[PDB]
């Protein structure tokens, strides 16, 4: 079969886009059954950059964590990183060490629970389920995925025997009105399949708490870490053998389930979603880097992280160039925002709110559009998979080949809906494969020496910016200040970048573009579209903050 | 098939850390409860369907023959009649006013929807604020930010089978909001010896000493984090942070400066 495509023309309205985060409405112009124009549409405002004028700039990480509770801590990273170079202190090896360690928690947590909570029911049937043979998927299972008993008759038969209770119930719960019962054309995985994804995000939700546990041994809880200080951290325990050799435990069980759960039911649906490499493709790539050797400031961040910075301009691998700080600025144009406001540097940054009406096509969201010189630019683990690529980054170009190579497509493919969600897996088995040689490092420091704050003093004046490459992106917070005092606190976040509006030149965003071409086989379930959306792992309340 | 009771889960101005708080339950843990305990027939973080699609599976709920209960996370954003936050284009307020109208009973989970929360800090742009006050109804709160699954999760069990627990000053269940964190806190003896740490590169920060000089707000927050913890192994004072006192109504501006206590 080829790609189910209805012939609609009209528009299609959804809101609330659910499994995200946040508050999101997209509306797209369809023609003939492929979307033709699209809007995103942000629908909550909150204003941390507003509170936090005229505060302590200490108290900032507390208040910007709360940007988001899916993304926690990476705001509380970044404001701690942007408030560091304000003051000029440079962080010890050891803190360096803890919050990128808990940054690499973060990202598996993260991303395990979009793929199966947030993502995968756009792909998997969960009431075709009851139609396969619990042996049959069994012996699928065990014939294309790692051995475990969790995939066995025995364990498929009890999943499908919950399922099928709780369907018979007549309260089908968070699987009300799903675009998937009855049967839908844009679903193609065969039910032996379906059994065996939701068998695994069952698994996902007992797995995402252990995650957790091992991010709380540093971070101190989750959500919404406490143990970042400015010149550090405070979690002297953190450095110590025990808690060190729970964290490891905890996180070899988590990437366990990622290898033999996660990056397996990724492939099979890329396997049987091929066509998806073909759909929701965009041009341009940012990243600031993660997971930095040196993170003395932004300059080193940006120049030794292990997970690259870089910029990309029209899918041009051959040509990957240095991120320019300076040439980041936000536009409003199209947003709720008042007039005056476009094309300003974020250490200019202003927060003006200014709301006109619902689908309105002058202002239609409440982010705003961040823009590189004059470009719109998709973040996220896509564009750190392509950036790593272009520039060699051994482990990329390892497991992108080997992805490649058993999907039987090109590289080029990952420009794409199915791109972007194979790049999530992908970063997730790197930093899997790399989590002991990293809790290793921080042992043998700490053990050494458990220097983990350092000294600084508050300037009067003065400014600063943190960056980071949280899960959907590349974050930075921007600070100035004056009289000891926040005099400006401006956050452009990676659903900013990817999600916002369109800039001053009515350019459409990474999302809007992503959406031209969709084909929608029924207008009245338009899965397609959040395929898409989801793809982005959208975070609104972190876009518009 | 015995009923399951209906719940009702709405996310107005949130963060949604507080989703993410109770699916980290082990007693017991969230698909077990949304299987064999009650039926979550909206929660937008994880449902299957969406647009008009969730809409209707709402208003479903809503129209139940059986009745439901409400949890609300966020605080409700009224500036400008309410538009400032909407879901299916429709005001946040207006939602959780017709929600809130025919609930068996409101628990809200989470500092935003008790009292406020982030966005209701000075200067409050969006002129939020918790539900009771937007609503003028009484609200069972489970605040923290986030309130640990143990709490909410508690409360929602003993809402279903027990009642309405007992419920201190602020509304807040004082099976887990009945003592200060400062009286179950391990670093105490220290607080009691004037043993503080000045800073946190300090030595006595290395020692383990208490971090009230620090802005600890344990002594005036009311909370079982040191009892109970989080993700069964650590709460902010033993990871050396002072706390916050994020369980308390309105500590983005009662709390503040967090590294002082002045
Ligand atoms: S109480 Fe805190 S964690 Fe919960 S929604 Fe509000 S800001 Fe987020
Ligand atoms: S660290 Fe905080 S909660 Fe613990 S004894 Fe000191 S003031 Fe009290
Ligand atoms: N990851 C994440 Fe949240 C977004 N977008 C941030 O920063
Ligand atoms: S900050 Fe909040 S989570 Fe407990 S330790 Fe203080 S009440
Ligand atoms: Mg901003
Ligand atoms: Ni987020």
């Amino acid at each position: 079969k080829p790609t189910p495509q209805s012939t609609f023309t009209g528009p299609i309205v959804v809101d609330p886009i659910t499994r995200i985060e946040g508050h999101l409405r997209i509306m797209v112009e369809v023609e003939n059954g492929k979307v033709k124009d699209a809007w995103s549409s942000s629908q909550l405002f909150r204003g941390l950059e507003i509170i936090l004028k005229g505060r302590d700039p200490r108290d900032a990480q507390h208040f910007t964590q709360r940007a988001c509770g899916v993304c926690t801590y990476v705001h509380a990273l970044a404001s701690s990183r942007c408030v560091d170079d304000a003051v000029k202190v440079s962080i010890p090896a050891n803190a360096r060490m803890m919050r990128n360690l808990v940054m690499a928690s973060q990202y598996l947590h993260d991303h395990l629970v979009h793929f199966y909570h947030l993502h995968a029911l756009d792909w998997v049937d969960v009431t075709a389920a009851l139609k396969a043979d619990p042996n049959k998927a069994a012996k699928l299972a065990a014939s294309i995925a790692p051995a475990r008993p969790g995939n066995s008759a025995k364990a498929l038969k009890a999943v499908q025997d919950k399922l099928k209770a709780f369907v018979e119930s007549g309260q089908l719960g968070i699987f009300t009105n799903a675009y998937f019962l009855g049967g839908h054309k844009a679903y193609y995985l065969p039910p032996e399949v379906n059994l065996i994804a939701t068998a695994h995000y069952l698994e996902a939700l007992h797995m995402q708490v252990k995650a957790a546990s091992a991010m709380a041994i540093l971070g101190g809880k989750n959500p919404h870490t406490q143990f970042t200080v400015v010149g550090g951290c405070s979690n002297y325990q953190g450095l110590t053998k025990d808690p060190l050799a729970n964290y490891l435990a905890l996180s070899k069980e988590v990437c366990q389930f990622v290898n033999e759960c996660y990056i397996p039911d990724l492939l099979a649906v890329a396997g049987f979603y091929k066509d998806w490499g073909g759909i929701g493709g965009t041009s341009n790539y940012l990243a600031f880097g993660e997971f930095a050797t040196d993170d003395s400031s932004p300059s080193k961040h940006l120049a030794t992280s292990q997970f690259p910075s870089g910029v990309i301009t029209g899918r041009d691998l051959g040509k990957v160039d240095n991120v320019d700080l300076g040439a980041i600025y936000e536009d409003v144009k199209y947003s709720w925002y008042a007039p005056g406001g476009d094309g300003k540097h974020p250490y200019d940054g202003v927060t003006d709110p200014k709301y006109t009406k619902l689908d309105d096509k002058d202002h239609y969201s409440w982010m705003k559009a961040p823009r590189y010189k004059g470009k719109a630019m998709e973040v996220g683990p896509l564009a750190r998979t392509f950036i790593a690529y272009a520039k060699g980054q051994p482990d990329f170009k390892k497991v992108v080949d080997m992805v490649l190579g058993k999907l039987s497509v090109p590289a080029t493919a990952l420009h794409s809906t199915l791109g972007r969600t194979a790049a999530r897996g992908i970063e997730t088995a790197i930093v899997c494969a790399n989590m002991e040689k990293w809790i290793k490092e921080m042992a043998d420091s700490g053990a050494k020496d458990n220097t983990l704050c350092a000294k600084w003093e508050m300037p009067e004046e003065s400014k600063g910016v943190g960056l980071a490459d949280a899960p959907r992106g590349a974050l930075s917070h921007w600070i100035r200040i004056k009289g000891k005092k926040i005099d400006n606190f401006q956050l452009v976040v990676p659903s900013t970048w990817n999600l916002g509006p369109r800039g001053a030149q009515g350019d459409k965003s990474p999302v809007e573009e992503a959406l031209i071409g969709t084909p929608i086989a029924d207008p009245k379930r338009p899965v397609e579209i959040l395929r898409t959306v989801h793809a982005f792992d959208p975070c609104i309340a972190c876009g518009v903050h | 098939a015995k009923h399951r009771p209906s719940v009702v889960w709405l996310h107005n101005a949130e963060c949604t850390g507080c989703t993410e708080a109770a699916i980290r339950t082990i007693k017991p843990y969230i698909d077990a409860l949304i299987l064999d305990t009650i039926s979550l027939d909206y929660q937008e973080t994880i449902m299957a369907a969406a647009g008009e699609a969730a809409e209707a599976a709402l208003h479903q709920a809503l129209e139940g023959k059986d009745g439901y209960y409400l949890v609300v996370e966020g605080g409700l954003p009224t500036i400008d009649g309410g538009q400032w936050g909407m879901v299916a284009g429709h005001p946040m307020i207006e939602t959780t006013k017709k929600a809130a109208a025919k609930a068996k009973g409101i628990i809200c989970i989470g500092t935003c929807s008790a009292y406020g929360g982030v966005q209701k800090a000075k200067p409050n742009p969006s002129q939020a604020k918790g539900v009771s006050e937007a609503l003028g109804v009484k609200t069972i709160n489970i605040p923290g930010c986030p309130p640990n699954p143990i709490n909410f999760v508690g409360a929602v069990v003993h809402v279903l089978t027990k009642g309405i627990p007992d419920l201190d000053s602020n509304g807040r269940p004082k099976l887990f909001y009945g003592e200060l964190v400062h009286d179950n806190c391990p670093r105490l003896p220290h607080f009691e010896a004037s043993e503080f740490a000045p800073s946190f590169d300090s030595e006595e920060a290395k020692k383990g000493f208490c971090l009230y000089e620090l802005g600890c707000k344990g002594p005036v927050t009311y909370n079982n984090c040191p009892k109970v913890l989080f993700n069964q192994v650590n709460w902010p004072v033993q990871a050396g942070h002072p706390c916050l006192g994020c369980s308390e109504p309105d500590f983005w501006d009662t709390m503040t400066p967090f590294y002082e206590q002045g």
